[PDB]
């Protein structure tokens, strides 16, 4: 969950 | 894939940014930022970069990085704290 958020963020750009 | 933690990935932002800083204080910042980035995956940014021939594409490379690793401060800020 909370791992996949950081991944996005460093990946797909993501917020979190 | 690189399969990097978060962590490791900023890490790794960091240094590319410190070997190649770009304040983008003159005006070849705009018509860069428009470049969408943002969709790259950090792997894709990382091979993206090194096959890089032009200096605008290797700016907005770095400018997305510092977005995303601001993001991801302010993420572990909040994980971390409240």
């Amino acid at each position: 969950i909370e791992n996949d958020e950081a991944f996005a963020i460093l990946d797909g750009g993501a917020p979190g | 894939r690189p399969k990097m933690t978060p962590e490791q990935m900023a890490k790794e932002m960091s240094e590319f940014l410190s070997r190649g800083p770009a304040v983008l204080a003159t005006k070849a910042a705009a018509g860069t930022k428009k470049y969408d980035l943002s969709k790259w995956k950090y792997a894709e940014l990382r091979d993206t970069i090194n096959t890089s021939c032009d200096i605008e594409l290797l700016a907005a490379c770095r400018e997305e990085f510092h977005r995303r690793l601001k993001v991801y401060h302010a993420w572990k800020s909040k994980n971390k704290k409240r």
